[PDB]
RNA sequence: CAGAACGAAGCGCACCUAAUUUCGAAUCCAGCAUGAGAAGC
C-alpha cells in the first residue's frame, strides 16, 4: 500500500508513504515553494514512519525531515552521504532564510540537528534490510547525492524515482541506474543542446568589454555551469561569488567518487574559478570593470549575492544576464525576464541546462526496467505535461494512476524439500538439512543438493593479498597508525560503502598543499620524512585493496585489531 | 460503585536510567552495551511505577509516625492493616489501585542514547574504566494510568504526595548520581464501573 | 437454535503478561530455573484463562449497574440461575451458553516469552533484599479465542464486549497491580447456523 | 490459480464478472487481478493482469501484443518441458513475467549471497522445525540453543544418590524435641507447610538429599548474609533470629536421622499433605 | 530517618569550562562542528557530572589525613563498607546516603556554549602543529545541583562543603590542567522531614 | 549397536545406575552408533564447507583444577558471573572457550590490564598477575576435559 | 522547477579504554454441591 500525501503539486508539503504491515516507511519529505499550518497538519497526517528516505537535497524533496524529527515521527532518516552533506547546507539555508523573511520558523536549528543525530547514510547498490523489507539506492543522474529508492516488501518492489537528470548532465553519469530485478510499482516524477553557446555569447561579451552576469540555482548548477566554463579554453576569469554555492562546490570536489566515472579516479574544474570568499571582495567585483564571469547564486535573482552585482550589470548595456533555470513566479528573475522590467544588459536564456530529464529520458527509463512494470504512478509536474505522459506511457502498454485516482503479488518461500521424515528432540518438530537458498523473482526457493547438481551440470582498486593485507595491517597498527578509531571508522564507512570507504581513506591521505599533514596517525619510532610518507602510502594501498574485498573478509580481517569492529 | 482514574504523565527533567529486566534482552544488548534500559518488544520504554510509589508512601508514612509496614525488608511479609497495604497490597486481599508501567510516548531510537561512562583514578586523573549504559533522554514523556478499583478518599493525595517524593528523589536506576529526576502531571477522574455498559 | 454465535477474539499485549503456571510438574519443572513459570501448553504455546476474567468483569460491571447479578467469586457460591452471568456463564443447573476459549497464543514460547529479574528493595538501604525470576510473555503478543454462544440472545455481543474492555482497563491475568497484563481485544462476529457442519 | 491440469481458481471456478470471447477464452474478472484464460488457440479490449496461456509460437507473441495494459504475469500451460521454456525466453525477452506451473514457511537465516550461473543462491545447512502453522528454517546456532536447554533440563533430574540405600554423624535429640521445637517454628514462621512438604519431597530421594537441602536453606550467603529460611514473625533480635535458624537446622537435620514412618507420623500434625 | 539534609549548590564558572559529550549518537553527530563536544542535555543545558568529584575530592583528603577511607578509582574497586565516604558516596551493598544531583545549567547550550581554536605549536619553527576545535562553557555561567542526605549525620555538610573547596582549588569536568573548570561553589542547607510532602 | 559416548558420570538412581544424555543415534550398517553432540559439530562443518566448496591444552589433574579453583573463588578472580561465562562459551566449544579466556586473560598494551576481576585481598603487583595467570591456566586446562566433567567441577561454586 | 549575502592566508586532527560484581528467594490455599433413575424388550 502507497499513499501520496500532497502528490498533485508539492506545496503545503510532500511525501510518499509505503505503508508495509511491519514498516511505515517514508520517502521524499519536502515543501515545494511558491503556508505553514498546512504543512504541520500534513506532518501530523502522517504518522509516525520508521524510516524517511531522501533522494535528492532539493528541499522538494527533502525540506521537511527536521518538521517530523520535531513532531518525533520519524526514526531513521536514510540518504545518500552526498545528500547528508548538502542538506547540511540546505537545512540552515532554509532557516536563516524564514528569519530572515519574517515568516514564523518552520523549525529551528535544534530541529536540524537533531536531524542529523538520526540521519545514518548509505550510498548507491548497498542493500540495507530494515523491517521486513530490503531498500537499496540506485543513481539517477540528478544532483549529487540524488538516488531511485528500490523498497523490497513481500507486497511487492516499488521503485521510486525521484527526479531522474537528463543527458546533459556533465557531472553524473547519463544512463540512470536501476534495479536489476523485478519492479513491480514504478513511482516516477513527471517533468516540468545548446550548451555551448554559452561559451560564445560570454565571448561575446568579453571581448565586447562588458562582464556577465549568470543566474544559477547553488545545488548543482552553479557547478555545471563552471565546469562548462573550465572546460572550454576561454580567456576571461571566472568568479564564483557565492557562499552557498562556493560551499557546494568544495562538497562536490570533495565528494568526487560519487561523482562521473571519468571525474573519479587535479581539481574538478581545473581551477581558474577564483573565489569570493569576503563580500568585501564581492562590492570590489561589483565596482570592477575587469571582463570577468559571475557564476553567482542568489538563485532566481530574488535575494542573495547576485542582488549587489545585479543594478551594476542592469544599469550597463554592454553587458549580459544570461537566466540559465526556470524563473517562477512572484520572484524578481521571472520580471526582468518577462520584460516588467527595462534592463540595458542582455537577457539571453539557455534551456540546455536542466537536472530535470524530458519525456523520451523518462520512457526509455520505463522501457529499460527487465520486467516492464504493472504500474506507473506518475505524481509530480504541471497537470497538462502528466497527461501527454501517461497517454504515451499508455500507448507504450503500461498501466498509469495519475495522482486523482489491484493485484495482491506476493513473495512466497516454497519448501521444495522432503518434509516427511522428522523428528522431535525438545518439543520440536525438527528435521536437518544440507540445500541451497536461491533468490528468484517472487519466490525465494528452498531448494535440495539436487537442484545444484542439475544447476552446475547444465553449466580500479589496487589487488594486494590477505597475507600482505595482514601483514600490513599489523605494522602500521604496531608504529601506531592504523589505530583502533581508524579501523573502526573505516569499517563504518566500508558499512556505508565502498566509495564511502574510498572518499574516507582519501580523505585522511590527502596531504593538505598548504600545511604538508596528512591526518593519519604520525608512526612510533625513529623514521625520517621519506620514510614516514613510504609508511603513510603504505597504509593507503592496503586499506585501499581491503576495500575491494567482500564485506565479512574485511570483518574476519579486522577483528583481530580492533576486535569490537 | 465508581473507580478513581489518575491518569500521570512524566517528562524527564534529568538522564533516566532503568535497568533491562528480561534476561535475553540484556545478553543480546550486553555485546555492545554495558546498562541496557528496560524496553518493550514494541521498542518503547517501560519503567517500573508501584515500587517508587509503595516505598514512596512507606517511607513518608513511616515519618508521620503512622502505621505502615515495611515491604523492603528481605521477604518481609506484609501486614493488610495499613493505608499502603490497602492502595498497593497484602498477602490475602489484592491493591486497590492497579498502577500500570510507565510506558513511553515515544520510540527507543528517539528518547534512548548510549552514553559512555567512566572511573578516573583518584590520584592519577586517568580513566581506570569504561562502561556504556543506555539511558533515556531529557523530554520524554511517560503515561500511566493508575486505576483505583475501590475508592477512599485520601488515595489520590496520598498518590499525589509519592509522585512528590519521586519528584525529589528518582525514579529508576543510579539515583545517587542524578539520574531520574522527573516530573509528574496528574489528571484523576472518578469513572463508574459500569461506564463500559451499554 | 438454529443459530450460534461466534466471536472470534484477537488480543494483543500492550504490557507484559504473566500468568502463572498450574501444572504442578511443569511448575516443579520449571522452578528449578524462573521462580514464577507462566502457564504454557504441552504445544510450547501460552494458554490464559478467559472464561473467568469475562465473568469477573461483567459481575462487577452489573453488580455496579444495579441488576441482579450474583457473586460466584465469593467461596463456594452457587450461582442463581436467574440473573445474565447465569444464563451467559453458568449455573449450577443449566450451563453457560457462551462457551470461551482459552487465549491460546499464535506464537511459541521463544519469541514471546522472556525471563525478567525482579526486586524487593529495601528502603533505607535503597539496595536489593530479595531477588526472583519470572517468565514473562512480550508486548505486542498475539493471542486467540472464540466464544461461542449457543442460544444466542440480543444483549449477548454488547455484554461481552463490554467485558472485553473491563479487561482493558484492569487486566487480564496475574500481576496487574504491578502493570502486568494490559492489552487490546479485537472482536469480528458472526452468528452461524447450528447445522453449518451438517449441509 | 491451482494448475491442476484443468485448471482453478479462488468461487472455485474449474476452467466475478466472467465474459467469453473467440479463441479462433474465458476473461474472469475478480476484484484480485482480472484474469484471461486464453485457452487454446492455434481478444478483452480492456484491463488484464494473468494471462494463462496455452503454449503448443510467433503467434503467441502476436496474441500477447495486442492486448491493451500488457500482463503482469503470463503463467503457461499446455506445452512440454521444451516447448512452455523457448517461448518462456521469447516472452521474457519482450520485458514479460513467466510462470511455468498451507502452512507459511518463514526462514529466519542470513542474507549472504552469490550470482552463480544466473540463480542468485547461497548454501545453507540448516534445521526446519514444524509449528502448528508455520514452518520455520532456522540455523545450526538454534540448534545448539535448544541442545543447551535439554542439558541444562536433563542434569537437573537426576541429583545422584537418590532414592537409594546407603550411610552420616547426624545430631540426637528427643522425639519431644524434635516435637516441641517444629511447633515452635511453625507458629513463628520459619518452618512452613512449603518448607515441610519439600524437606519430605527431598527427604524420600534419601538422607543425603535431604542434607543438602538443610544445608543449601541454612547457607548465609558469604555476600548478602541471608539464610534461605522464612524471616521469624515477632520481635525478635539478631542473635536470637540466628539462634531460631540454628534450632531450626538442627530440628530438621536430627529428624533425617528418624525412620521414614516417624518423619512422616511428626510431619503430618503440621502439614497434612505430606 | 525522620528527617533529610538539602544542600542547594550553585556553581559559577571563573575560568572556561568543559566536560565532554557522552552521547555516541551526539558525539558523532558533532565530527564535524567541534572535535570536543560539551555534554549537554537534550533540552539544550549543560550536564556536569558532580558525584564523582566530590567523591574523589573526599577520599584523596581524607587519604592525606590519615584515615580509614577506600579508593574507588583504582579498576574494578570494591568499597569497603566502612568508610565515610562510603557512607555518604556508597557501597556495593549499602547505597549512598547523599544523593547528588547533576548540575545542570540556569541557561542553554547557544548563550554559555561557545566554540573554540585550540593549538598544538611546534617548539622549535612557532608554528600551529596541530588545530583542533572544542566547546567551552564561558566564564560566568551558572549550573546549580542539589544534594538529598537521607539519613543526617553530623559530618555531612562539614565533608561536602570540604570537598567543594578542593573542586574550587582542583577543577570539575576536563582540561583542568591547563585551566579549565575553576569554579566558585554557593552553598544554602536546610534540614526538611521526609514527611513534608504527606498533607 | 555401538556406543561411542564415555561411560562414565554414572550415578546411583535407585538400585540402578544412570547418566543423563542428550545425542544422536546414526545409523550406518547395522553399527548404530550412539554419539555425541561432538560428532555431529564436527559432520555438520562438514557439509557446511562441501555446500560452500562448490560455489593442545595444558594438563592439569582435576584435583589442581579443584584447588585452584577454590582458591580464586575465594580471592574473588573467578566469579559466578564469570564461572557461568565460561559455561556458556564452554557450550558453545572449545575454540570459543579459548577464545574467551584468552580475550579475558589478555593484558591489553595500552592500559596494562586483564579482564579478570581483581583479587580480593592485600598482595603484590608479581602475586596478582601470577593469580592472574593461574586463572589462565586453570580454565584452559578445564577446556581440556569433557562438558560432563567441567559441569560437575563447576556446579559445586556456581549453582 | 527553488533557496539565496581595517586587508589577507593556513589549519580545525589524532589516541586509549568501553569492563567487573552480588543476589535470583519466600509464603498461603488444595474445598465443597447436585444427581443415582427411566424404560423397553
Ligand atoms: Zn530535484
Ligand atoms: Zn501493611
Ligand atoms: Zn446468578
Ligand atoms: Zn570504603
Amino acid at each position: 500500500m502507497i499513499k501520496f500525501i500532497g502528490g498533485a503539486s508539492k506545496v503545503t508539503g510532500s511525501a510518499f508513504l509505503l505503508e508495509t504491515g511491519n514498516a511505515k516507511i517514508l520517502i521524499d519529505c519536502g515543501i515545494e515553494q511558491e503556508n505553514n499550518e498546512i504543512i504541520e497538519k500534513k506532518i501530523n497526517e502522517i504518522g509516525k514512519a520508521d524510516i524517511c528516505i531522501l533522494t535528492h537535497a532539493h528541499l522538494a524533496a527533502s525540506g521537511l525531515v527536521p518538521l517530523l524529527v520535531k513532531k518525533r515521527k520519524v526514526n531513521k532518516i536514510i540518504s545518500t552521504p552526498a545528500t547528508k552533506e548538502l542538506c547540511r547546507l540546505l537545512f540552515n539555508d532554509f532557516q536563516r532564510i524564514q528569519e530572515e523573511n519574517n515568516d514564523i520558523p518552520l523549525y529551528s536549528y535544534d530541529d536540524i540537528e537533531s536531524s542529523f543525530e538520526i540521519w545514518d547514510e548509505i550510498d548507491d547498490r548497498n542493500t540495507i534490510e530494515l523491517f521486513d523489507t530490503k531498500i537499496t539506492f540506485y543513481n539517477n543522474s540528478h544532483i549529487i547525492g540524488s538516488v531511485s529508492v528500490f523498497i523490497e516488501t513481500h507486497n511487492g518492489n516499488y521503485l521510486f524515482s525521484g527526479d531522474i537528470g537528463s543527458k546533459l548532465q556533465q557531472l553524473m553519469d547519463y544512463p540512470p541506474d536501476m534495479p536489476d530485478g523485478n519492479v513491480d510499482y514504478l513511482i516516477l516524477e513527471s517533468t516540468y543542446s545548446d550548451r555551448d553557446r554559452l561559451l560564445e555569447i560570454a565571448k561575446t561579451t568579453c571581448e565586447n568589454g562588458g562582464k556577465v552576469l549568470i543566474p544559477s540555482f547553488a545545488i548543482g548548477r552553479l557547478q555545471e555551469v563552471l565546469y562548462t566554463f573550465s572546460n572550454y579554453n576561454f580567456n576571461f576569469p571566472v568568479y564564483i561569488d557565492s557562499p552557498m554555492g562556493s560551499k557546494v562546490t568544495n562538497l562536490i570536489k570533495e565528494y568526487n567518487i560519487y561523482l562521473k566515472k571519468k571525474l573519479r579516479r587535479d581539481d574538478l574544474f581545473n581551477n581558474k574559478y577564483i573565489a569570493i570568499n569576503t563580500s568585501n571582495q564581492s562590492k570590489e567585483l561589483s565596482n570592477s570593470k575587469e571582463p570577468a564571469v559571475i557564476i553567482s547564486a542568489s538563485g532566481m535573482l530574488e535575494g542573495g549575492r547576485i542582488l549587489n552585482h545585479l543594478e551594476q550589470i542592469k544599469n550597463d548595456e554592454n553587458s549580459t544576464l544570461i537566466f540559465v533555470g526556470y524563473q517562477a513566479q512572484n520572484t524578481r528573475g521571472r520580471k526582468i525576464l518577462d520584460g516588467e522590467e527595462k534592463v540595458r544588459c542582455r537577457i539571453e536564456k539557455l534551456n540546455s541546462f536542466s537536472a530535470h530529464a524530458d519525456q523520451d529520458e523518462l520512457i526509455d527509463y520505463i522501457e529499460r526496467l527487465k520486467y516492464t512494470p504493472y504500474k506507473v504512478f506518475l505524481v509530480h509536474g504541471e497537470k497538462e505535461q502528466r497527461e501527454i505522459l501517461a497517454k504515451r506511457i499508455i500507448s507504450k502498454k503500461i498501466r498509469v494512476e495519475l495522482p486523482e485516482n489491484e493485484i495482491l503479488i506476493e513473495k512466497k518461500v516454497v519448501l521444495n524439500i522432503n518434509t516427511d521424515n522428522m523428528c522431535n528432540f525438545a518439543s520440536y518438530r525438527l528435521m536437518p538439512f544440507s540445500g541451497f537458498i536461491v533468490e528468484k523473482d517472487d519466490r525465494i526457493e528452498i531448494n535440495d543438493k539436487n537442484w545444484f547438481d542439475m544447476i552446475w551440470n547444465e553449466e580500479a582498486l589496487p589487488d594486494m593479498s590477505h597475507d600482505k593485507i595482514i601483514e600490513n595491517i599489523e605494522y602500521l597498527f604496531n608504529i601506531k597508525i592504523l589505530s583502533k578509531n581508524r579501523i573502526k571508522e573505516f569499517w563504518e564507512e566500508f558499512c556505508k560503502g565502498q566509495k564511502a570507504a574510498i572518499k574516507y581513506i582519501t580523505q585522511v591521505h590527502r596531504k593538505n598543499p598548504n600545511t604538508g599533514r596528512r591526518n593519519w596517525n604520525p608512526p612510533e619510532g625513529d623514521f625520517t620524512d621519506n620514510e614516514i610518507e613510504k609508511l603513510y602510502e603504505t597504509a593507503y594501498n592496503t586499506l585501499l585493496s581491503l576495500i575491494k574485498y567482500d564485506k565479512n573478509k574485511v570483518y574476519n580481517i579486522l577483528i583481530n585489531f580492533n576486535p569490537k569492529l | 460503585k465508581t473507580m478513581k482514574k489518575i491518569y500521570v504523565t512524566m517528562k524527564t527533567l534529568s538522564p533516566l536510567y532503568t535497568g533491562e529486566v528480561r534476561r535475553e534482552d540484556k545478553e543480546a544488548a550486553q555485546k555492545r552495551v554495558n546498562f541496557p534500559v528496560r524496553k518493550t518488544a514494541t521498542n518503547k520504554v517501560l519503567i517500573p511505577f508501584k515500587g517508587a510509589l509503595r516505598s514512596a508512601l512507606e517511607i513518608m508514612l513511616k515519618a508521620k509516625g503512622e502505621n505502615v509496614c515495611d515491604t523492603g525488608e528481605s521477604r518481609a511479609r506484609p501486614c493488610g492493616r495499613c493505608v499502603t497495604c490497602s492502595l498497593f497490597g497484602s498477602m490475602g486481599r489484592a491493591g486497590r489501585a492497579s498502577v500500570d508501567f510507565l510506558i513511553s510516548n515515544d520510540t527507543k531510537e528517539q528518547i534512548v542514547r548510549e552514553s559512555t561512562h567512566l572511573r578516573i583514578e583518584r590520584q592519577t586523573k586517568s580513566a581506570s574504566d569504561t562502561f556504556k549504559g543506555e539511558e533515556v533522554i531529557e523530554g520524554a514523556t511517560f503515561t500511566a494510568t493508575i486505576t483505583i478499583s475501590n475508592p477512599q478518599e485520601k488515595d489520590l493525595s496520598l498518590i499525589q504526595s509519592a509522585l512528590k517524593f519521586i519528584e525529589e528523589n528518582g525514579i529508576g536506576g543510579w539515583l545517587n548520581k542524578g539520574y531520574g529526576r522527573v516530573s509528574f502531571e496528574v489528571k484523576s477522574e472518578d469513572v463508574a464501573t459500569d461506564r463500559f455498559l451499554k
